[PDB]
This record gives structure tokens, C-alpha cells and sequence, in this order.
């Protein structure tokens, strides 16, 4: 009765796991654009990094 | 999501032919080296046989050699394993089994704590 | 028994695969299509660090950009200094066969798991002036396998044998289990905002956790092998995983499936660890053909190669400022690239 | 005419030997591991003294060769003690790299704990310290020279010519054949081992030389090269003090024979992988 | 910038402690020939060495030290640990060898030791990795050939159809039966590993007992022939 045991707890999951909410696709990817958008200038691997404010170099 | 579907068995008679169809869905099956793995009631995982990506080089279980034909069709994305000279002593469940990484020849499916990488299996029984 | 059970799972997984088919308005490349190209990404290896005897199998930087723990085979646990390569403290761990090492954010501690499945807490406050052991773990029954902190008296942990625990370090014990996977759960990666993490396991399933409520809130069954090493997005609401059938795939929390996956024909090998970058454009691969690749996380196009590692890229880091980007690899040596 | 063929053959055996030096050099000095080993610092000491030997030694006999009269008389004393230190500190690394290969694959595990690099640095410098004491002190002391238009012709007295032939060039060929017999009969013995094996294989498979030619081959090469190459001018080395006997045309000839193995020597000795990927690298070409 | 060059100071000096600690642990390091032990268990693999100093037990795994003719040897073997073995495999890839210890007397699992066997030789880390064979308790299968019905040749249908190797010796006061048996067990495993044919790495099979001492120089000498192997290898004479 082991087996039954995980089969309804697979049950209880599936249950709390289908009962969520879902945004839509292309929201998500216009919000994953504008947070790619907002900090592209502060990043040094994007943008090169002059070598005295480097401090790696 | 990788999932399998074994189809075909039941209760059978000694002498006869049986074809055990699998459905491999959510992956590409040409990659994958595949192989089929049964369970005796009140024993153990043990490896039937195997077969490659292109299905060249085929092995068997010595004590079961030479009655099984396994042909895998990569269009159809289909297993087929041919069963015939049944024994009332092989009467199992028969699990398709799927080697975990593709363009390989190792693989680590023999154990029965929960590998996720196998279909739910199909119940042949052979009475007498 | 348990064939309406299984009946009943199929038709939930059947109505779950209806909502995320339903969800699917477009995809993340069409959208993407006017978006100006990387291009070309040139990094060099600004240092090397060396003197590591055996593998280096994972290592992890601090939270100041400084100051990174590496783990080795060999029974050491180096924590370096990055600008002027100076090793600042060298510890001999118990056990030697090492998998994994966490550096606490305020810097006062180092954990290292491994083999031996009891994950090992150091203090480097050291008011006589030598490390010790300042606590050890044996909770688990299978191997210790990713590691990290949550704060200073909390840490998270992955087991082997498909349970994630949640530790306090002060009473010793396992404060929340997570049991929800089937596979080996190989490495979690925490959210900034340190609320959820996620798991991948090796039932090519990762899972969304709740710290504090104690179960899974999400599923994710995009792959087709063993997920290897998963990382978040730096806004905490998407993650990249990496597995053994060379694709890196990335999912959206909200949307609950894959927006996008990264694969290439040439590339046929696994992929060990994946870090995202500062901005979130760049996704960095550890493939195991002795090279990194620079992915576009938006155009899905290798920008950049980084192959400067002898044998396979065991592990790969970014810094919180996105200055420089550590990886560690199989023949002992610690490349940091810019 | 015979002059600009001769000039041409010379200009070429130059530079080859001057390329493969060089690269050698370079690529251990630009590749980590590649100086990890401390085998590879015995070959590391082999194309230091080829590349002494095609800096300082072949040119200005190249040059005299081709013109016919010597350049710059004073200049002689300095290169002949040249010339005997570039190429008694060739024979002398190639004895140290057999005895290397014979301490590595002999005892295995002796060989980890023993060979510290300390032991190479002493094997190195007792091999260089030799050379020095062979060829700096009695070339300027010239014991060799009193035997009894400039040219550089030193007649060696018969006391320095057999004496500097034994250290030299008998002694590590000695070393040299005792070396490579016994590396032969432990790898005609691990061949045994496999094809043993291998026939066990084959015949349970059938129920239902290669190996030992690439040996011979290997050592063959090695040997041959040498021995080849430096056997015709030692013998004629010590004949000719002791002594019609020889021509002087055919001694040139044989000297340069002996020079010629010195540009082979990188090539033999840097068959390794590592070798090639460096060599692509350093080059380019690939 | 004094300061600055104070700090630098003590940080070199703390940078040059660690440095010769760690060199002196180097030499140690590689002074340590590691062995993983693998075993099904079913087989008597902790019985194998005798010769053992110590026998240290951590939580989740085993480790042996013992030294022949003053070379030290660490000899692993996993404890407690999942079914599943995929994933902390790889971790010992870096040791000079690994001892396969297999039960001959039970033969329903002799199948699953040779699937074992497969995946240990074909796998993409342990290519590099010489592996020693254990075909353990000889004994048993002396005493069990005499039960009036042989299960080797009901489980496998090639041994009515074979052979004792004409390079083979038997040993003196045994039973034909018995050394064809023992014989083709091992051929069944140097068939599975001259399959491959790599050349990286050979497979060295032992006829071992229940009780003998004479496994820790057969583990000394078998690793005396991986490093003349991996040496041959290096200056590309075989
Ligand atoms: C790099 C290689 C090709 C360089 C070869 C240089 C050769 C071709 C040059 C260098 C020295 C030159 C010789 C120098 C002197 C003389 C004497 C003169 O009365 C006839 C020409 C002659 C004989 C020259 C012929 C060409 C020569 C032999
Ligand atoms: C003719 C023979 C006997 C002369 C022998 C001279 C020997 C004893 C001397 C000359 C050069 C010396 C070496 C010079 C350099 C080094 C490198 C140093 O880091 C360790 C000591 C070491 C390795 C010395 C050891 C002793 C040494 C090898
Ligand atoms: C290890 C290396 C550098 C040692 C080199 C030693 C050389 C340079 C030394 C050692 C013996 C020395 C010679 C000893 C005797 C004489 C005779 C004297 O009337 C002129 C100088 C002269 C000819 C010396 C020249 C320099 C010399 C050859
Ligand atoms: C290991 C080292 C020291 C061995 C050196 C051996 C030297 C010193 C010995 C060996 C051979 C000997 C030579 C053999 C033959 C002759 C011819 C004879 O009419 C005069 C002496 C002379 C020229 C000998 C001089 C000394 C000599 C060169
Ligand atoms: C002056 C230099 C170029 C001379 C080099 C001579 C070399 C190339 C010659 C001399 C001896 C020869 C070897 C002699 C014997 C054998 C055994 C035979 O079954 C395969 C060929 C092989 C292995 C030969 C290969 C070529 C060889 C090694
Ligand atoms: C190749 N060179 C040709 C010119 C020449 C002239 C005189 C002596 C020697 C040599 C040798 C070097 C050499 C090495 C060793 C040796 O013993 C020697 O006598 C000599
Ligand atoms: C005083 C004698 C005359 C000159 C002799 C010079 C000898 C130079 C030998 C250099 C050997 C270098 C070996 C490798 C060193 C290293 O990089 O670790
Ligand atoms: C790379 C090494 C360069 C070596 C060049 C050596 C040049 C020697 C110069 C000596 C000139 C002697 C001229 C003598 C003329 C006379 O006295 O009549
Ligand atoms: C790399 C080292 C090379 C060394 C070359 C040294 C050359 C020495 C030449 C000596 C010339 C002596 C001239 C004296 C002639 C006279 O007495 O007038």
C-alpha cells in the first residue's frame, strides 16, 4: 500500500499543481525585455570596461 | 516530458508468439540508446536486452538468447519486442527502459528505487 | 487501487499540458526578432590560479567580488583572493572527496559537502588564528550535492538521495524536507530575494520550492536527460537549466513551461554549470568539449568562445557586479576571464 | 656552380636547425604544462645545446666552408671549445634522457619519490659541468693543439683525441645500448602480456605483431639516428692522430654529418601530442 | 599608499606559509596511490585484503590505508549510498585503478556483475582507469560443481559449446569441470573488455579465495603493470 501511497500523494500534488495561475507568454517576454533593456549599460561584460576603471587591469 | 508506453501482454499460453508494442513520446528517439528490463514476481530488475541508436549491434540475456527479436523503427518512434517459445517459468512484468544520455553506450537503469526513466510497464503471465 | 490513481495523474497532467498549450501565444524569438545582435564577445584571461593538487570539482565567489572558495579532490578548500592572486586562507577538509562549497554573504563562514554526506560548516572569525570545524551535518543518507547559504543561520542543501533540506545552523537539525523529487536532486539555485529556490534533479523535472511553506509550488518537465546545474534570472522571475542532451533550455515561473531553448548541431556534449550574467543578455555555458560558450539569452546565437581550460569546465561563476567570470576545471586551474 | 649548391645545402640545414630549436624552446616557455613533467626538462637542456650548436658553431664553419679561407684567425681557439661544448653537451642530454627513460619505465613507483627535480636540475648541471671541463680548459691551456694563408686545422695531439672520444661519445652509447635492450625486453613482455589476452579474446569470439613492429620501429628510429650519424666521425676521430688514412674534403663531409643529426634531434624527440598541439598553436599553421 | 604596502606585506607573507604547506602536501599527495573498490554484496569484498593497517570508517563511506614495500596505498569503498551510481562515479576518475570484486558461487547476480562490468568499462570518465578483477570465492565453486546439475550452462548456452584455453594452466588437484567453468567466466569478462579495444586501459583477472593473503601483492604487482603501461603509453612505444 506503499505504491497507492505515493500515487495519491502524486494525486494531491497534480491537484494543487494545476489550480495556479498563468500569465500569458508574451507579457513575460516583454517584461524580460525591458529588465534586459534597463540594465544593459551597467553591465561590464556587455559593455566594455576602460582599463583604469577596470580593476582587473 | 519523456514518458514511455508499453502496450501488449497478459495472460498467455506456454509455446506461444506475443508483440509488446512501446511509444516512446517527448524526445527525440534516434539519439538515445533504449533497452528492455523485466521484474520477476518477488525478485529483482534484470537486464533482457538492448539495442543502439541505429540499431546495429543487438544483444541478448543468455538464458532467454534466441527467442526474442527487439526491433526499434526510428520514423514510427517505435519499440517492438517479438516474443515467442513462451515458459511458464518467465512470467514477469516487462518495463521499456531509456538510457539517460544520448550518443552513449553506458547505461545505469537496473535499479528499482524509483528510476524515472522507465514507462509503468506491461503484466505478461504465462499459465500452464 | 492504483490504476484510477494513475488514470486521475494522467488526466491532471493531460489538463495542465491543455492550460501551458493554451498559454502559448508566441514565442520568445519572434518577439525578439528586432532586437540589435551581441555580436562578437571577446574575454580574456585576466588571471590563472594555480596550486590546486587534484579536480577542482565547484567553487563560489563572495559577495564583495573579492574573495573566492574553491573545492578540490584533493582534501583542500582554498579561499583566494581574485586581484592579487593571493591565497588568503587554505582549510584541510576531513574527507576528500569534495562536491560542492557555499561562501556566506557576510564572509564569516564556508560550507563544503561531498562523498561522506554530512555537510561541513567552518568559521573564519579565528580569534586564536587557526580554522576549524564549526559544525558538521549527517542528516542525509545520500551523497551532499549543491550547498548554499540562505544567511548566516540558515543553509539549504541537496542531498542524493532526492531530498533537499533546509538547516539551522544553531539547534543542528533539519528545520524543512522538501521530498517532492524522484531523480538525484544534482544542484538548487536561491532567488535574490531568498524566498523560493529551484531544483534540478536528474528526472529531467526542476521544481519550484517555498522556503517557508515547506512544498513544491511549480513543476517543470522541459528536458530529456539529466538536468545538471540550474540558475535563476537576476529579476528571480526565470531560470536557465543545463543537462546531458547539450541543449540549455530557459523557463518562466509565471508562464509555467520553456520560453525558449539553446542548441547547437556541432555540440553534442553535456553541459555542467550555467551562470547568468549581471544584465541577464548573456547566458554562460559550461559545456564538458573543454570550452565555455556565451549564449544570447534573447537571440539564442553563441556570441563568444572561451576555450582556455585543458579538460572539461567542472564549474563557472559571475561575480555580483558582473566585473569578472570564474571558471574551474578538471586540470586544476581557475581561469578568470573578463 | 658546386659552390652555390653547397651554400644552398648549408643555408638550409641552418635554418631547420635554428626552427626546430626555437620552437621547442618557445613552446615550453609559453605552454604551463608543457614544463609541468619533469621529463621534459631534459628536452628543455637538448634545445638549449642545439640551438648553441646552430647559433655559435655551424655558421662561421659555414661561412669558411663556402669562402675557402678562414675569417678571423683569433677567433678559432674560441670556436673549437665551442664546438666541443655544444656537441658533448648534446650527447650527454641524450644520455641523460635514456637514463630517464630507463629509471621511468624500470621502476615505476621509484621513479615518483626519487626524481624530485632537484635531481634533474644535478643530472643537468653535472652534464653542462662536464662539457665545461672537457672543452673549455685544455683548448685554452692547448694541450691539444701542440702536437709537435690561415686556417683553422688544430691537428689533435693523440692523448686529447682518445681521451676526449671516450668521454664524449663511447661512454653514453655503452649507456645508451644497455638502456634501450632492457626497454625493449620489459615492452616485448608487456606485449606478450596483451597478446595473450587479445588470443584469449579472439578465441572465445571464434568459439561462438603491429604492437611489437611500432616497438622496434620507436627504438629503431632513435638508435639508428644516432649512432648513424656521430659513429663515422669518432671513428675517423680517433683514427686520424694515430695515423693513406683520410682526406680532408671527407672529414668536412662526416663534421657535417655529425652537425646534421642536430637538426634531426628535435623532431625525434618531440613526437609527443602535446608537442604537436603546441607546435600548431606556437606556429599558426593549423 | 604605506598603508597599502603594510597590508601587502602581510598578505605575501601569509601567501608564502600557505604556499610550502601546500608543497609539502603535494608531496604527500603524490607520494598516495588511490584504488576505488567496487563490489556487489552479494561478494565478500571487505574479505579481499588482509594486509590492511587500518581499517577507517567515515559515515557514508570506507577507507583503507596500506603500504607494500613503502608505497602507500588509500582504498575506497562506498558505503552507504543511493542505487543509483551515474552521478558520484565521476568523481573517481583521478585514481590509478579500480578492484571489481565479483561472487562466482550465486550466478543470477554474475549477469547483473557483468552489466556492472559494461558500464564501468564504457563509460567516458573511467576510459582512462585500469580495472582489476576479483573473481571471488573459487572455493564455493569447486564444492558446488559435485550438486548433479550445473547452473552455469542453464544460464548460459555457450558453455556446452566451449573449451579450456590451451594457454591457460590449471592448477594441481582440480577438476577439468571446475577450471572450464572458472575459465569461462573469465573469458565472458576479457570478451567485455577486449570488445572496446580503447588501448587506454586493460582488464587484469585474479583467481582469489575466501581466506588468502597474498592480495595486497597482487594489487601492488597489477599496479606495478598500469604504470609501465601508462609510461609505454607516454613515450609512444607500445
Ligand atoms: C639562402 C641560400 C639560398 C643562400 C645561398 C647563397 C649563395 C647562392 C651565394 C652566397 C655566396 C655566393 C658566392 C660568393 C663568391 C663567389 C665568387 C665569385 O667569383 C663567383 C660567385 C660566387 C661563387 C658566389 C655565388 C653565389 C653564392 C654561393
Ligand atoms: C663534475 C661534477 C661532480 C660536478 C658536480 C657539481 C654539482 C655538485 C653542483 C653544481 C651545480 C649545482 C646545482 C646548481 C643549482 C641547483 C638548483 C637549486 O634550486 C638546488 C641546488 C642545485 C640543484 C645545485 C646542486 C649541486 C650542483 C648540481
Ligand atoms: C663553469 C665555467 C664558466 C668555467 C669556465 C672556465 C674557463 C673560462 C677558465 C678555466 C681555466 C682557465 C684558463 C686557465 C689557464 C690559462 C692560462 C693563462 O696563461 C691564460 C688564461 C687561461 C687560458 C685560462 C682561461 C680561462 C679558463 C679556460
Ligand atoms: C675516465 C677517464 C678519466 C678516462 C681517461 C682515459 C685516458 C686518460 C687514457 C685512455 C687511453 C689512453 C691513451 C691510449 C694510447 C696512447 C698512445 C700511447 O703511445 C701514448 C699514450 C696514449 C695517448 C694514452 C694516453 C692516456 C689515455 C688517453
Ligand atoms: C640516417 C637516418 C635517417 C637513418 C634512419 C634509419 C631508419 C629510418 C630505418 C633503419 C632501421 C629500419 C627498421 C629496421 C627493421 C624494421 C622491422 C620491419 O618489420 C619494419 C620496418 C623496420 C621497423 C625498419 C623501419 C625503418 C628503420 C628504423
Ligand atoms: C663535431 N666537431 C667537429 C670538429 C672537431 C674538431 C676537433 C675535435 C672535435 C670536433 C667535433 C666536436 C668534438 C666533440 C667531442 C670530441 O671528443 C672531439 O674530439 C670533438
Ligand atoms: C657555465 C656553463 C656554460 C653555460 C651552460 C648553460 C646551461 C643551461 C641549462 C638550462 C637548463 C634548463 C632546464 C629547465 C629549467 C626550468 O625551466 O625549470
Ligand atoms: C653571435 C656571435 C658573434 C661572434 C663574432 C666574432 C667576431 C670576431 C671579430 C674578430 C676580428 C679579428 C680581426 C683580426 C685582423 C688582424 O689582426 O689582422
Ligand atoms: C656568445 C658568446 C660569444 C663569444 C665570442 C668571443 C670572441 C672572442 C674573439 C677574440 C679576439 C681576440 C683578438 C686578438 C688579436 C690580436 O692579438 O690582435
Amino acid at each position: 500500500t506503499a505504491s497507492i501511497a505515493q500515487a495519491r500523494k502524486l494525486v494531491e500534488q497534480l491537484k494543487m499543481e494545476a489550480n495556479i495561475d498563468r500569465i500569458k507568454v508574451s507579457k513575460a517576454a516583454a517584461d524580460l525585455m525591458a529588465y534586459c533593456e534597463a540594465h544593459a549599460k551597467e553591465d561590464p561584460l556587455l559593455t566594455p570596461v576602460p582599463a583604469s576603471e577596470n580593476p582587473f587591469r | 516530458q519523456v514518458q514511455l508506453q508499453e502496450s501488449g501482454g497478459g495472460l498467455v499460453q506456454p509455446g506461444g508468439s506475443l508483440r509488446l508494442s512501446c511509444a516512446a513520446s517527448g524526445f527525440t528517439f534516434s539519439n538515445y540508446k533504449m533497452n528492455w528490463v523485466r521484474q520477476a514476481p518477488g525478485k529483482g530488475l534484470e537486464w533482457v536486452s538492448d539495442i543502439s541508436q541505429s540499431g546495429a549491434s543487438i544483444s541478448y540475456t543468455g538464458s532467454v538468447k534466441g527467442r526474442f527479436t527487439i526491433s526499434r523503427d526510428n520514423a514510427k518512434n517505435t519499440l517492438y519486442l517479438q516474443m515467442n517459445s513462451l515458459k511458464p517459468e518467465d512470467t514477469a512484468v516487462y518495463y521499456c527502459a531509456r538510457c539517460p544520455a544520448p550518443f552513449t553506450r553506458d547505461c545505469f537503469d537496473v535499479t528499482s528505487t524509483t528510476y524515472a526513466y522507465r514507462g509503468q510497464g506491461t503484466q505478461v503471465t504465462v499459465s500452464s | 487501487e492504483l490504476d484510477q490513481l494513475r488514470q486521475e495523474a494522467e488526466q491532471l497532467k493531460n489538463q495542465i499540458r491543455d492550460a501551458r498549450k493554451a498559454c502559448a501565444d508566441a514565442t520568445l524569438s519572434q518577439i525578439t526578432n528586432n532586437i540589435d545582435p551581441v555580436g562578437r564577445i571577446q574575454m580574456r584571461t585576466r588571471r590563472t590560479l594555480r596550486g590546486h593538487l587534484a579536480k577542482i570539482y565547484a567553487m563560489h565567489w563572495g559577495t564583495d567580488s573579492r574573495l573566492l572558495v574553491s573545492a578540490s579532490q584533493d582534501g583542500k578548500l582554498i579561499i583566494w583572493d581574485s586581484y592579487t592572486t593571493n591565497k588568503v586562507h587554505a582549510i584541510p577538509l576531513r574527507s576528500s572527496w569534495v562536491m560542492t562549497c557555499a561562501y556566506a554573504p557576510s564572509g564569516n563562514y564556508v560550507a563544503c559537502g561531498g562523498l561522506d554526506n554530512i555537510c561541513s560548516i567552518y568559521n573564519l572569525k579565528t580569534r586564536e588564528g587557526n580554522v576549524r570545524v564549526s559544525r558538521e551535518l549527517a542528516g542525509h543518507t545520500g551523497y551532499l550535492s549543491c550547498c548554499r547559504f540562505l544567511d548566516d543561520n540558515q543553509i539549504v542543501t541537496s542531498s542524493g538521495d532526492t531530498t533537499c533540506a533546509l538547516w539551522d545552523i544553531e539547534t543542528g537539525q533539519q528545520t524543512t524536507t522538501f521530498t517532492g523529487h524522484t531523480g538525484d536532486v544534482m544542484s538548487l539555485s536561491l532567488a535574490p530575494d531568498t524566498r523560493l529556490f529551484v531544483s534540478g534533479a536528474c528526472d529531467a523535472s526542476a521544481k519550484l520550492w517555498d522556503v517557508r511553506e515547506g512544498m513544491c509550488r511549480q513543476t517543470f518537465t522541459g528536458h530529456e536527460s539529466d538536468i545538471n546545474a540550474i540558475c535563476f534570472f537576476p529579476n528571480g522571475n526565470a531560470f536557465a537549466t543545463g543537462s546531458d542532451d547539450a541543449t540549455c533550455r530557459l523557463f518562466d515561473l509565471r508562464a509555467d513551461q520553456e520560453l525558449m531553448t539553446y542548441s547547437h548541431d556541432n555540440i553534442i556534449c553535456g553541459i555542467t554549470s550555467v551562470s547568468f550574467s549581471k544584465s541577464g543578455r548573456l547566458l554562460l555555458a559550461g559545456y564538458d568539449d573543454f570550452n565555455c560558450n556565451v549564449w544570447d539569452a534573447l537571440k539564442a546565437d553563441r556570441a563568444g568562445v572561451l576555450a582556455g581550460h585543458d579538460n572539461r569546465v567542472s564549474c563557472l561563476g559571475v561575480t555580483d557586479d558582473g566585473m569578472a567570470v570564474a571558471t574551474g576545471s578538471w586540470d586544476s586551474f581557475l581561469k578568470i576571464w573578463n | 656552380s658546386v659552390r652555390i649548391l653547397t651554400a644552398c645545402f648549408l643555408s638550409l640545414l641552418i635554418l631547420s636547425t635554428l626552427l626546430g630549436n626555437t620552437l621547442v624552446c618557445a613552446a615550453v616557455i609559453r605552454f604551463r604544462h608543457l614544463r609541468s613533467k619533469v621529463t621534459n626538462f631534459f628536452v628543455i637542456s637538448l634545445a638549449v645545446s642545439d640551438l648553441l650548436v646552430a647559433v655559435l658553431v655551424m655558421p662561421w664553419k659555414a661561412v669558411a666552408e663556402i669562402a675557402g679561407f678562414w675569417p678571423f684567425g683569433s677567433f678559432c681557439n674560441i670556436w673549437v671549445a665551442f664546438d666541443i661544448m655544444c656537441s658533448t653537451a648534446s650527447i650527454l642530454n641524450l644520455c641523460v634522457i635514456s637514463v630517464d627513460r630507463y629509471w621511468a619505465i624500470s621502476s615505476p613507483f621509484r621513479y615518483e619519490r626519487k626524481m624530485t627535480p632537484k635531481a634533474a636540475f644535478i643530472l643537468i648541471s653535472v652534464a653542462w659541468t662536464l662539457s665545461v671541463l672537457i672543452s673549455f680548459i685544455p683548448v685554452q691551456l692547448s694541450w691539444h693543439k701542440a702536437k709537435p694563408i690561415d686556417n683553422c686545422d688544430s691537428s689533435l695531439s693523440r692523448t686529447y683525441a682518445i681521451s676526449s672520444s671516450v668521454i664524449s661519445f663511447y661512454i653514453p652509447v655503452a649507456i645508451m645500448i644497455v638502456t634501450y635492450t632492457r626497454i625493449y625486453r620489459i615492452a616485448q613482455k608487456q606485449i606478450r602480456r596483451i597478446a595473450a589476452l587479445e588470443r584469449a579474446a579472439v578465441h572465445a569470439k571464434n568459439c561462438q605483431f603491429k604492437r611489437e613492429t611500432k616497438v622496434l620501429k620507436t627504438l629503431s628510429v632513435i638508435m639508428g639516428v644516432f649512432v648513424c650519424c656521430w659513429l663515422p666521425f669518432f671513428i675517423l676521430n680517433c683514427i686520424l692522430p694515430f695515423c693513406f688514412c683520410i682526406d680532408s674534403n671527407t672529414f668536412d663531409v662526416f663534421v657535417w654529418f655529425g652537425w646534421a643529426n642536430s637538426s634531426l634531434n628535435p623532431i625525434i624527440y618531440a613526437f609527443n601530442a602535446d608537442f604537436r598541439k603546441a607546435f600548431s598553436t606556437l606556429l599558426g599553421c593549423y | 599608499t604605506e598603508d597599502q604596502r603594510n597590508e601587502e606585506k602581510a598578505q605575501r607573507e601569509a601567501n608564502k606559509m600557505i604556499e610550502k604547506q601546500l608543497q609539502k602536501d603535494k608531496q604527500v599527495y603524490r607520494a598516495t596511490h588511490r584504488l576505488l573498490l567496487l563490489g556487489a554484496d552479494n561478494s565478500g569484498k571487505s574479505t579481499i585484503v588482509k594486509q590492511m593497517r587500518i581499517y577507517h570508517v567515515n559515515s557514508g563511506i570506507f577507507e583503507t590505508k596500506f603500504q607494500v614495500d613503502k608505497v602507500n596505498f588509500h582504498m575506497f569503498d562506498v558505503g552507504a549510498q543511493r542505487d543509483e551510481r551515474r552521478k558520484w562515479i565521476q568523481c573517481f576518475n583521478d585514481v590509478t585503478a579500480i578492484i571489481f570484486v565479483v561472487d562466482s558461487s550465486d550466478y543470477n547476480r554474475l549477469q547483473e556483475a557483468l552489466n556492472d562490468f559494461k558500464s564501468i568499462w564504457n563509460n567516458r570518465w573511467l576510459r582512462t582507469i585500469s580495472v582489476i578483477l576479483f573473481l571471488n570465492k573459487q572455493d564455493l565453486l569447486a564444492e558446488k560443481v559435485l550438486a548433479g546439475k550445473s547452473k552455469i550452462e542453464d544460464y548460459f548456452p555457450e558453455f556446452a559449446r566451449y573449451t579450456t584455453p590451451e594457454d591457460a594452466t590449471p592448477e594441481p588437484g582440480e577438476d577439468p569441470r571446475v577450471t572450464r567453468a572458472k575459465y569461462f567466466i573469465r573469458d565472458e569478462f576479457l570478451r567485455i573488455s577486449t570488445a572496446s579495444g580503447d588501448g587506454r586501459h586493460y582488464c587484469y583477472p585474479h583467481f582469489t579465495c575466501s581466506v588468502d593473503t597474498e592480495n595486497a601483492r597482487r594489487i601492488f604487482n597489477d599496479c606495478r603493470d598500469i604504470i609501465q603501461r601508462m609510461h609505454l603509453r607516454q613515450y609512444e612505444l607500445l
